């Protein structure tokens, strides 16, 4: 056999090629196109560990689902993408992407080059970006008001919906207290300092976000306090015990004594280290690595409560929260390291476990969601909705611009594209309008799952659009009928819908761009 | 279809069929858990794929023993286990109550209904129905005969009527045992150690403490009556340096003198222990025994052994904590200043063999906020179904403690609270009228297999009871031996209202997410 | 929990290997999507810039053409939504005999149009609804466009600038030749009365020279030798038998039973006897051709030797009965001399060699008759199959134009001017119904589409300029496709024509077939046997 | 179980499992047909194992085709069976009334009711209906016009509205026409011929007869117009005698009497028909068109088409 390329190398090329990707495209939107909007259905995946994952989560679901085509491989690429950048959209972006190679598919049918669609969608996508940055109003983030609507227009197309005023004010206490600033950079880490821990039972209206933090854990010793109203703490990165040398630290005994001389010095090395930590006069101690009972046995005599091996983050949220500095040489221990600040320090039982509460913290800037409900299932759901919501809220208290939902800012720069294409006279006018009218599918979408007619109401919304101070128009998806959004109150952050839109159009020109498929070859 | 297009080998379950089957696996556990429930109903044998037995009669062990490899089956397994993590009551009546909240939205699904529309109604019964439980409540003064009420309620329809009889006694005592006024219970702090020899009516409450181990010095005595308890952490055995050492001898003497010199360290905690022995024993009047978490060398078993001392050595991190609450001392890492505070006082210890197991009593303590329940029985599944009744039952009366209210059982509380919602339905806007009736009717399916387990027929015990609740108002439910309406809070037939309210909240909500799940998917391929 | 199992009901009684599809997702919009890709597998070979395609069948016969029912054919279509539109294809050419490429183009065209509506919101039944006034608005407006009628089928010149359309789209290259050959064999079987049978133009491809060596022949050919030693006649008095040239023998059991030697004696000399009588009897009737559909045998052959009589044997009995029709004689079921009109003539039979072919020729000298033969030459057996399916569309195109003689403008011009017009009617048309006759108004634009994408050129250019000049007034302005850019033209002036009947036909089979697979909503498929 | 003791390899579902099996089959097989009642139901495309494509919203042509291999399915298929050979409508709706009443009644069993006693409530119930029936059927003259509403109530069901307005009519006027007062119609004489090249509203009634072949003689006319018909059942072929015969000749000469003498008996028929032919048709005025249920070889073709008769062989026997 005399090939050119190894056998399993196959090679598509052209139209099949292109079809091939806008269908696979489009197939991914058609998956999750039903999970948008209030009025939206939950979804049961099976993961390959035995799990369930019940959502409506665009981004959780195509996370969840495998697939071997190139091109839906970039359209999960791209979930992922908005996902991590604004942690919302996940599905609206989704839907636009299917449109837009849907539009696309025409033209390149009708003989049209892919590179003249694409310089026509970064027309289209930079007119956008003006248009929508042109009908955004601004936000008074001070309002608590204004943020608990922005957050209440994001999770009402979550199972949390109904517990949305809890949700609400959850997530906007979580990033408020996050709302770090250092040396002149202002922090909002709601992924290391907002920590959502999931204890199934209870119900999900004694959820609540606390003014601290909460681990999973236990006093060293029975004999340690469990509850203290003024507790003093130190962090440690340092185990409490006796360990070995970094180097070959061989003893050879000869004598007598020396041996005992040996195991009491470790002994005095274990004391010498507890009394570095009790000249702070703290009231808790916790540590990283191990503490052992010799040095819970001295800590104890101090009246300390000892918490042995905590996590490196849950450490480093307790720092934040008390106000503490973790360190890890009890002699390099000061009192600007040690920890003031939390109001109270309990080891409750919730169930059959000890939890520990660093709570009624003052100025903490950490916090630990507890969701509490029905099921890890549940809980999860809860725990993703939440995140959507607080991402919300971050990304409102970066960028305070708004603008309108219901499909009310899709249709706006819709007419504004077809408005601005009359002045367009070369061959672009073509594609440039249909992603204008590819924009339209957010509203078309909404519609379908509300249940009501997309023909007519499209219609009338299109025709409201052409008048002068209609462009906050959209839909309910909860009745299906066309509101003013300033009435309603669905506002979406600016940041959300732009990166959305840049989002679409992109993957767009990429899977445009692409052809000539080839496989096979192994790294 | 779409997902099939990308993944081939993919499985998907679309909207009628996801419907489907979800229901059908909640209906199918619902057909198994049915029998469970009430006093009166069977007992499930389950047999491991190694071949060993478990009776069971409880919700929970019954679902994860069961065999089933389904999504909603894993769905109400989790939710269930969160019942049971939480209130240690409430699995059956959960699986049951799912059951019939999909198949009652079912019957106005399959008539075109909406399930958005079935759960509204949903959302709205189960506002009513918490307010109606918050009113049914019973607030009560948490007195004996009442917690044995609560307990029996529970241990009644886990085992027999002579063993629950026993049963309880045993855990409302172990309970107010361990107690402290306004504080809440651990009960971490009762102990439950199984025996394998005698009648399951055995089963006794030990006012103090049985470890599962005892001395392993035969000179130690097997008994001791007025006893110093020693609680210790510190280890009594050889230990070598953190560091490599070595010895280097150059012979045979310095070899002796350092085999004598390498637990000098040991030796002086031995010696520091049969120091405070003689001080607070200045004779053989009274006894010492040592209770060490870590472990004993029998160099150090026959010194303390040669002072008149037991000691039983690798005992339990939480038997730390239960001897200095039964006993009274104070248990320690370190004996750098040991002194007679130090120690706790039992009026009895002694040993016990059983075949090859040993067991330690420490019993006649004065007050011990520390106790064990020893299980007695024939076998290893009747330990494990007593393991488990006593489980719920200790929950039981907990949570009667928690709450200090206490509701009425028997499907009292269902009845009343159907009839509730149904002179409520009106006051709800539009077809969520229907998810009202069929949390109703849902809410009527613990009465419905109470008489179904006792022998009767469900439709006519219904209408008796709903037809004396509507006349008299009174709170009434099944009479298990007669079929007829019985004042439950007369009869002392009680539930917990935190497992009512549990069941409530969280059945509705896993039936409503369920209800609007429109696609089960396996793509993970 | 790693299964979804089949819910309850159907799903689970189904069979092991069937499939079921339900909803506008699993069925409606799969069953576009296979017509959409049969549309695609044909759109290339459509007009005369369409290409050819060669198809390999299952036998590993090779067919190239750029006949779309013949592409079809043999093509293992098995998507049943496709199958359907197939069979309306088949369907064209068995009433008209072309136009089956405008079916699947139309078709196609409509079903994704169709499926564009409902993602708007159209339902299925509105979708029909206005697909269906559209085609009656159509038909309705077509009579209107006609712009010629042929006006004589008797001339050959008219007939010939008439047929060329047809068979330009196949063969385009060489199109003069080959109309004026079909028309010469149409007028030659043309009779007085209005009724034209296509069977009576027969076909022989024989190998060697080309497609410019073809000819017509006012009678017949067949590929085959004489039995006899008589091999040219020239004035042709043919007897035809339908029995063989032997002597009867009994439908019953037949026995020689001799007794004795003078009977075994003189037996065989009876049989050559009445054998001798038998042919001398026929030669007397003045009969110099026997043509037999059965065998002939050794006696009955030498005697005809004897008696000078030109001996051919037809196996096939459509072949004896053309040769009937093609000298006006009578096939005789017995060996009996032929009566005056019984018999047959010719101005001519005769033995040639037309290549390595040795072909027997009943040839009339006079320009008429009943059966004329189109002999082709070519230098390939898959070329002349070609040229014989392009035979087939000008024979068809004739048969159509006596049927009904009226003609429409080519080149996509009627296609514009219908979706023009029926555009116009959707504009005043209230309704959802307006969104259907629009999009089935846009459809015929994908025929002008189709043959400017052929042509090589920019379709919405052509189709700009097409939409300007028939607003400006020209319904008779269509694509040049002798032109390298987007061009125009009068396609009467042209004479780029096609047939009312075939467009009508096209339109309304087009339009059933898409209909029905929109109709169909739930599919069962049983287990591929 | 007891039955699975003594054949191991038995399937068996119980009281509570017969039950579910049984109505569950019943409500998959009302769901796929719930679509096909009415005007507006949806057609559904059934592709046999070798291709073949039926469209149809007909029930029991539905049933038939799925791919089904229920036991229950085979029950209910098969009264529909019944419902259909007996009165050609009522499938679809005999197949959601069963799971209908399987379902409502599974309503009160899963709760505990007997069926026994829900089959005794379905008896009563039975006999009430029948009595409303009766009281509510509208005795009515069978006029064109009632006729026609029927015709259409059955066929705007089956097929789309305009061809139903084709079949309405057509189907109306062959029963109007084969149908004697008070005398049971029997539908063999309507003949039912399907031709495969024209548009579906073409559809019409042929008041008269349409056979599916012809005459094999090309010199036999192709139109006759004032004909008179001979419906034959008699053979016009060759016809060998039931004894084994065989034929002895000792020359070419009595070969060939016995070659014209072995057709005497058939040619003596066709001379019978020549004969009432001729006395029946003077001249070429009228026609004359022979049917034959049997054979008609070629001998006796050629002899008729001399005379000028048009036979066609191998007729039905309906
Ligand atoms: N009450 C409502 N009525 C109509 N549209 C809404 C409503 N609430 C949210 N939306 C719209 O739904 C979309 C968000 O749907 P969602 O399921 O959260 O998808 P994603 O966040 O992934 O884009 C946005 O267009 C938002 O404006
Ligand atoms: N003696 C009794 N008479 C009537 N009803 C009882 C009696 N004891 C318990 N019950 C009721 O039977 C129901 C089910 O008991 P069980 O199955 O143990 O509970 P769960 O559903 O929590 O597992 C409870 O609601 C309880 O109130
Ligand atoms: N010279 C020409 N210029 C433009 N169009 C032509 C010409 N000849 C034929 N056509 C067009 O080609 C089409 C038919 O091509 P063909 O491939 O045979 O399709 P069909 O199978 O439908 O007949 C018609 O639209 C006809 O008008
Ligand atoms: N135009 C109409 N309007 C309302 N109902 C109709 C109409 N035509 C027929 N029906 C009803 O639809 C039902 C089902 O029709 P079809 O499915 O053909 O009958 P079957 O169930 O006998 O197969 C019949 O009961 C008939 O009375
Ligand atoms: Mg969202
Ligand atoms: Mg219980
Ligand atoms: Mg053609
Ligand atoms: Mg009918």
């Amino acid at each position: 056999p005399v090939l050119v390329l190894s056998q399993n190398t196959k090679r598509e090329s052209g139209r099949k090629v292109q079809s091939g990707n806008i269908n696979a495209a489009k197939t991914i939107a058609d998956i999750i196109r039903t999970c948008l909007g209030p009025k939206s259905m939950m979804k049961m995946l099976l993961d390959p560990m035995g799990g369930i994952v019940m959502t409506n989560d665009g981004n959780a679901i195509l996370r969840e689902i495998q697939v071997q085509h190139p091109a839906a491989k970039s359209m999960i690429e791209i979930s992922r993408t908005q996902d991590e950048e604004v942690g919302d959209g996940t599905t609206s972006v989704i839907i636009l992407a299917g449109e837009m190679l849907s539009v696309a598919e025409h033209f390149l049918e009708q003989q049209m080059h892919p590179t003249v669609v694409i310089s026509a969608y970064r027309k289209a996508l930079d007119d956008m970006i003006s248009t929508l940055k042109k009908i955004s109003i601004p936000v008074d983030i001070s309002d608590s008001d204004m943020m608990l609507n922005i957050i209440n227009s994001s999770i009402t197309t979550k199972a949390i919906s109904r517990w949305s005023s809890l949700a609400c004010n959850i997530a906007l206490d979580a990033v408020k207290m996050v709302q770090f600033e250092e040396n002149g950079r202002k922090e909002i880490d709601i992924k290391k300092y907002a920590r959502v821990e999931k204890i199934p039972g209870g119900i999900i209206e004694d959820s609540c976000v606390l003014r601290g933090v909460m681990i999973n854990k236990d006093v060293t010793h029975p004999r340690m306090r469990r509850y203290i109203k003024n507790p003093r703490i130190v962090l440690l990165d340092s185990s409490l015990e006796y360990k070995k040398g970094e180097s070959q630290t061989d003893i050879e005994i000869t004598r007598e004594e020396d041996f005992t001389r040996i195991l009491q010095m470790e002994e005095e090395y274990i004391q010498q280290l507890c009394e570095d930590i009790i000249q702070l006069k703290p009231d808790v101690v916790i540590t990283e690595k191990g503490i052992s009972d010799l040095a819970q046995h001295y800590l104890m005599r101090a009246n300390i409560t000892a918490i042995r091996r905590v996590r490196k983050t849950d450490n480093n949220r307790i720092a934040r929260a008390c106000g503490a500095r973790i360190v890890s040489r009890p002699e390099e221990l000061r009192e600007d390291d040690v920890g003031t600040g939390a109001g109270l320090l309990e080891i409750k039982k919730i169930g059959d476990e000890y939890f520990t509460f660093i709570t009624d913290c003052k100025d903490p800037k950490a916090c630990t969601i507890l969701l509490r409900g029905a099921s890890k299932e549940i809980l999860s759901e809860v725990e993703r909705n939440l995140q959507d919501a607080m991402q919300v809220c971050r990304n409102v208290l970066l960028d305070p611009q708004l603008v309108p939902g219901g499909g009310a800012s899709e249709m706006a720069v819709a007419h504004a594209l077809t408005e601005k294409s009359k002045a367009m006279t070369g061959v672009e006018q073509w594609p440039y309008r249909a992603v204008a009218q590819a924009l339209e599918v957010i509203p078309r979408t909404l519609i379908q799952n509300c249940g009501a007619s997309t023909i007519r109401l499209l219609t009338s919304l299109r025709a409201k659009h052409t008048q002068e101070n209609c462009e906050t128009w959209g839909v309910n998806g909860e009745t299906g009928t066309l509101v003013d959004m300033k009435e309603l109150g669905i506002w979406e952050p600016l940041a959300v819908k732009l990166q959305t839109y840049k989002t679409a159009v992109e993957t767009a020109v990429l899977l445009l761009r692409i052809d000539d498929i080839v496989s096979g070859h192994k790294k | 279809a779409a997902v099939k297009t990308l993944n081939p080998k993919a499985e998907v379950a679309r909207a009628q069929a996801a419907l489907a089957v979800n229901i059908s696996a909640a209906r199918g556990l619902q057909d198994v858990l049915r029998t469970n429930l009430g006093p009166k109903g069977t007992m499930k044998m389950l047999v491991s794929g190694a071949g060993d037995i478990k009776l069971t009669k409880d919700g929970n062990v019954l679902l994860h023993e069961m065999q089933i490899q389904h999504p909603t089956a894993s769905l109400i397994a989790k939710v269930a286990t969160a019942q049971d993590d939480i209130t240690g009551d409430g699995t059956t009546s959960n699986v049951l109550i799912i059951g019939e909240l999909l198949k009652q939205a079912d019957l106005y699904i399959s008539e075109g209904l909406h399930p958005r529309i079935i759960t509204e109604g949903f959302e709205a019964a189960k506002e009513k129905a918490l307010q109606f439980l918050e009113e049914v409540k019973v607030s009560r003064e948490m007195d004996r005969e009442t917690l044995i009420d609560v307990a029996r309620t529970s241990l009644r329809t886990k085992v027999h009527a002579e063993l629950a009889d026993v049963l309880t006694e045993a855990v409302v005592d172990s309970i107010l045992a361990i107690k402290k006024q306004d504080e809440p219970i651990d009960l971490f702090m009762i102990e439950i150690m199984e025996m394998k020899h005698k009648s399951e009516t055995d089963t006794s409450l030990i006012r103090g403490l049985v470890l599962d181990h005892g001395a392993r010095h035969p000179d130690m005595k097997k008994r001791v009556e007025d006893a110093y308890i020693l609680t210790c952490n510190v280890s009594l055995e050889y230990e070598k340096t953190e560091v490599n050492s070595g010895f280097f001898y150059k012979s045979a003497e310095e070899r002796e003198k350092l085999v004598k010199a390498e637990r000098k360290f040991i030796e002086d905690r031995v010696k520091k222990i049969i120091e405070l022995k003689r001080k607070v024993c200045g004779d053989s009047d009274k006894g010492f025994v040592v209770i060490n978490q870590k472990g004993i060398d029998p160099f150090s078993l026959d010194a303390l052994s040669k002072e008149g001392i037991v000691a039983l050595r690798r005992a339990k991190r939480r038997n730390m904590e239960r001897l200095t609450l039964a006993c009274g001392g104070v248990a320690l890492n370190s004996f750098d200043d040991l002194s007679p505070d130090c120690l706790g006082h039992a009026g009895l210890v002694y040993e016990y063999t059983l075949g090859e197991e040993k067991f330690t009593f420490i019993e006649k303590c004065n007050n011990p906020r520390s106790v064990t329940l020893l299980i007695k029985g024939p076998n290893k599944h009747t330990l494990t179904q007593i393991k488990d009744a006593v489980r719920d039952g200790l929950r039981a009366v907990k949570n009667a403690i928690d709450d200090g209210c206490v509701v009425p059982g028997a499907g009292a509380v269902e009845v009343a609270m159907a009839e509730a919602l149904i002179k409520h339905k009106p006051s709800v806007k539009g077809r969520a009228q229907l998810g009202v009736q069929a949390f109703a009717d849902a809410l009527l399916i613990i009465p419905k297999v109470l008489a179904q387990n006792s022998g009767f027929d469900l439709q006519e015990t219904l209408v008796k009871i709903q037809a004396e609740h509507s006349e008299s108002g009174q709170l009434v439910g099944v009479d298990l031996n007669t079929g007829e309406p019985m004042v439950a809070a007369e009869v002392g037939v009680w539930d917990n209202y935190c497992v009512k309210k549990q069941l409530l909240h969280s059945c509705t909500v896993i039936a409503t997410n369920i209800l609007l799940v429109d696609e089960i998917m396996r793509a993970g391929m | 929990a790693l299964h979804v199992p089949k819910a309850p009901g159907f799903a689970q009684m189904l069979k092991e290997g069937a499939k079921h599809f339900s909803g506008l997702e699993e069925a409606v919009y799969r069953n576009i999507q296979a017509c959409k890709e049969l549309a695609q597998t044909t759109r290339t070979a459509y007009g005369p810039n369409g290409m050819n395609k060669m198809v390999i069948n299952h036998l590993e016969k090779l067919f190239v053409t750029n006949d779309a029912a013949t592409i079809l054919r043999e093509l293992e279509v098995q998507h049943p939504a496709a199958k359907m539109i197939v069979m309306a294809s088949h369907m064209q050419e068995q009433e008209v005999g072309d136009g089956t490429n405008f079916v699947l183009v139309f078709a196609g065209a409509l079903l994704e149009l169709a499926e564009e509506l409902l993602r708007i919101g159209l339902s299925v039944s509105e979708v029909i609804e206005g697909y269906e006034i559209a085609c009656r608005k159509a038909h309705e407006i077509l009579p209107n466009l006609v712009c010629c009628s042929a006006k004589n089928l008797r001339d050959i010149d008219e007939v010939s600038s008439l047929l060329r359309t047809s068979i330009m789209s196949k063969q385009y290259g060489n199109e003069v030749f080959l109309a004026k050959l079909i028309a010469q064999a149409c007028v030659s079987i043309f009779p007085d009365s209005g009724h034209f049978n296509v069977d009576n133009i027969r076909v022989c491809k024989i190998l060697g020279s080309g497609i410019s060596s073809s000819s017509v022949l006012h009678g017949m050919v067949f590929k085959k030798e004489t039995e006899g030693d008589v091999t040219s006649v020239k004035d042709a008095k043919i007897a035809v038998y339908s029995c063989p040239f032997d002597g009867m023998i009994t439908e019953t059991k037949g026995t020689v039973l001799i007794k004795t030697a003078e009977e075994l004696m003189n037996f065989s000399k009876g049989e050559e006897n009445l054998m001798d009588a038998q042919v001398k009897a026929i030669a007397d009737t003045g009969a110099n051709v026997v043509v037999t559909g059965g065998k002939v045998a050794d006696m009955a052959l030498h005697y005809a030797n004897k008696y000078n009589i030109m001996l051919v044997r037809l196996n096939s009995k459509w072949d004896l009965r053309r040769l009937c029709k093609t000298v006006g004689a009578t096939a005789l079921p017995r060996l009996t001399p032929p009566v005056l009109e019984e018999m047959g003539h010719c101005d001519s039979v005769y033995l040639s060699e037309v290549g390595d072919t040795q072909v027997v020729v009943f040839k009339h000298e006079k320009e008429d008759g009943a059966i004329s033969t189109i002999v082709l030459r070519g230098s390939t057996d898959n070329l002349m199959d070609d040229i014989e399916r392009a035979v087939d569309d000008g024979v068809n195109t004739f048969k159509v134009l006596t049927r009904d003689k009226r003609l429409v403008p080519g080149g996509g011009a009627t296609e514009i001017e219908l979706a023009k017009q029926i555009t116009s009617y959707g504009e005043t048309c209230p309704g959802l119904e307006q969104y259907a006759i629009k999009k089935f108004a846009e459809a015929f634009e994908a025929i002008p589409r189709a043959l400017a994408e052929n042509s090589g050129v920019k379709a919405n250019e052509v189709i700009s300029k097409l939409y300007a000049v028939h607003q400006e007034g020209n319904k008779n302005v269509g694509l040049d496709i002798e032109a390298e850019v987007p061009a125009v033209k009068d396609m009467l002036e042209a004479g780029i024509l096609d047939t009312y009947l075939g467009k009508y036909w096209a339109i309304k089979l087009a339009t059933n077939a898409a209909v029905t697979v929109l109709r169909v909503d739930q599919i069962i498929m049983a287990k591929p046997a």
